[PDB]
């Protein structure tokens, strides 16, 4: 269950 | 202590590791080389675009996201394609093409 927000 | 261990590699840590990167390093600090509760490089670069594709890490229409995925696995060619089919970004992609090349 890897996030898909990118570091911003 | 499972990045200094590589164990635990189901457990994506992801009180701590909330973001893209943070994930994928902590992945690349778990993988190991040469038969339970252990991940390798081709394991983890399959099972990351084959389970959960672009579409899995294209939802937010971020596509640099996808890209820095598939080129920090070693999976170049992957993210070549990929990236050149947006017609924003052919020109980057040939490019990296040409240096792979």
């Amino acid at each position: 269950a890897p996030p898909v927000r990118s570091i911003y | 202590y499972c990045i200094i261990g590589r164990c635990d590699v189901t457990d994506n840590q992801s009180e701590v590791a909330d973001k893209t990167e943070d994930y994928l390093w902590l992945k690349l600090n778990q993988v190991c080389f040469d038969p339970q509760d252990r991940l390798t490089l081709s394991q983890f670069q399959k099972q990351l675009l084959e389970d959960y594709g672009e579409s899995h890490f294209t939802v937010n229409q971020q596509p640099f996201l996808y890209f820095q995925v598939l080129f920090l696995t070693a999976q170049f060619e992957a993210a070549v394609a990929f990236l050149f089919r947006m017609e924003r970004l052919r020109c980057h992609a040939v490019h990296v093409a040409l240096v792979l090349f």
